[PDB]
């Protein structure tokens, strides 16, 4: 079983600062890529950004609109995955989500990569927010 | 074109055999005498070779 | 950023209807980024389907998809009560931005 | 029925096995004696044999 | 920062290695000298050890 378990939610002012992360259990971030996405009450879903594992670079990639304010890090040391945000907006009123892909590819043979099992299990977290 | 003394003798058999790499599979087709193999699947087309 | 919009706007089915909805990018996005989400009102969304094709595992096979340039697909071939709730697409073009999210109701 | 100095010693693992032919598998379980198997992933189900 | 005379002297090859485990693989990231390596296809980062 892979949860995310997040936390870090609280009462805040755009006149402030507000740090949410998501610890793994199961699942480690050693190989996880990791993406927020926010939904506003009344709105659809927002990507926020994205950060690529540490081994594959750290890269991140941030949303325009909350690019700079919004940041993307990651722990790698207990699992996890944070996001800072600072000098916010009365527009960033929402639910916050962090969410991962698990690919899981058990083999049937160490001699061939040809026959084995698939499973993609889609993660999120509970949701925590950002309050104006 | 078969003549009556060899119907059934030979079987044009299809397998995925291995490559050069470990990621790499390759469609192959063989003639096979019909002594070196041996049927799996009772009316099925599956037949595996007589030493596995 | 990518932009996604939904037709029908609201999906009128009953259970066992084919509730199928769709929607438009305005990018020409490969198929094999497309992915769709149910969120069930109160829940996290949860991934159905991705590359356009991929079930995610534990979803039930009455939900595929298709799709090809700015064109794309979820049907679920018999509504189910379980199948209540807002759907998304997903376009990957360098960018995972969601349509607004349709609504399935009767 | 176990007793308590069998508290636990035993296990009932389940595994995928290889078997004759490469496109097949089977399931297949056995009991092993806890000093031969190591836990993977801390306090998990999932063990390895202790030398692999 | 790489002396012109180096230029296309090394290849950075991401690939998947096998495991103690038969039934997992893992991500590995290495630094290969180009006589060592050759492409399959061309216009396209797919390469492969040189004997194999
Ligand atoms: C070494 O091993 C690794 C093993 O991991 C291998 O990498 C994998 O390669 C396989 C194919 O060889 C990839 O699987 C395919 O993925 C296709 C599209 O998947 C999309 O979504 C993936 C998940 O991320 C998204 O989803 C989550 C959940 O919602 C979400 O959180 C995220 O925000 C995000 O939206 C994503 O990882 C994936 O990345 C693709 O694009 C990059 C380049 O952009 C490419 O490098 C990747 O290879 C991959 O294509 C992509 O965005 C999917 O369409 C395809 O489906 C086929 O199979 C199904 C059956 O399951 C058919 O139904 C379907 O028609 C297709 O035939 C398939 O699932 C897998 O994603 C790779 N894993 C990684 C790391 O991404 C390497 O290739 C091996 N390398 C070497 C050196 O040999
Ligand atoms: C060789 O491999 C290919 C690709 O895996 C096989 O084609 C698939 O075979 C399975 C059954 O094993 C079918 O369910 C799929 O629909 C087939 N897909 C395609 C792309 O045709 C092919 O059958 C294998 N050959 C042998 C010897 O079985
Ligand atoms: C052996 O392989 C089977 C599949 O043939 C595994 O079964 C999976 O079990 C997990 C855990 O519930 C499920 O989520 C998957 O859906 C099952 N797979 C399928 C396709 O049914 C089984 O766990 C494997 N056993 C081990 C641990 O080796
Ligand atoms: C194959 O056999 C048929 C008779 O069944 C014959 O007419 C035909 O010419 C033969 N093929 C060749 C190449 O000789
Ligand atoms: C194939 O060969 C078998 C003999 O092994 C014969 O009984 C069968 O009728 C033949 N089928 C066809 C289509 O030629
Ligand atoms: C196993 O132990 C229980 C008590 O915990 C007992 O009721 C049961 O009969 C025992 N089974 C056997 C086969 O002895
Ligand atoms: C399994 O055995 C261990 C060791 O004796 C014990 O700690 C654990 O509680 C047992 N679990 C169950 C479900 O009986
Ligand atoms: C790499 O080379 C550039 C010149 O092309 C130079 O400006 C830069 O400082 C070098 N990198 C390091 C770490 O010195
Ligand atoms: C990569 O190196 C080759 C020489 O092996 C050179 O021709 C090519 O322009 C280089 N590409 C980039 C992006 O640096």
């Amino acid at each position: 079983e892979v949860q995310l378990v997040e936390s870090g939610g609280d009462l805040v002012k755009p006149g402030g600062s507000l740090r949410l992360s998501c610890a793994a259990s199961g699942f480690t971030f050693s190989d996880a890529w990791m993406s927020w996405v926010r939904q506003a009450p009344g709105k659809g879903l927002e990507w926020v950004g994205r950060i690529k594992s540490n081994i594959d670079g750290g890269t991140t990639d941030y949303v325009a609109p909350v690019k700079g304010r919004f940041t993307i890090s990651r722990d790698d040391s207990k699992n996890t995955l944070y996001l800072q945000m600072n000098s916010l907006k009365t527009e960033d009123t929402a639910v916050y989500y962090c969410t991962t892909g698990v690919e899981t590819y058990d083999f049937w043979s160490g001699y061939d990569d040809h026959y084995y099992d698939y499973y993609f299990r889609d993660v999120w977290g509970k949701g925590t927010t950002v309050t104006v | 074109n078969i003549t009556d003394d060899m119907r059934g003798e030979l079987k044009n058999c299809s397998f995925n055999a291995t490559t050069e790499l470990r990621n790499k599979r390759q469609k192959v087709y063989s003639l096979f005498y019909r002594l070196d193999i041996v049927p799996m699947g009772e009316n099925s087309t599956n037949y595996r070779l007589i030493n596995c | 950023e990518i932009v996604l919009t939904q037709s029908p706007g609201t999906l009128s089915l009953s259970a066992g209807e084919r509730a199928t909805l769709s929607c438009r990018a305005s990018q020409s996005v490969s198929s094999s980024y497309l992915a769709w989400y149910q969120q069930k009102p109160g829940q996290a969304p949860r991934l159905l389907i991705y590359g356009a094709s991929s079930r995610a595992t534990g979803i039930p096979d009455r939900f595929s998809g298709s799709g090809s340039g700015t064109d794309f697909t979820l049907t679920i071939s018999r509504l189910e009560p379980e199948d209540f709730a807002v759907y998304y697409c997903q376009q990957y073009g360098s960018s995972f931005t969601f349509g607004p999210g349709t609504k399935v109701d009767i």
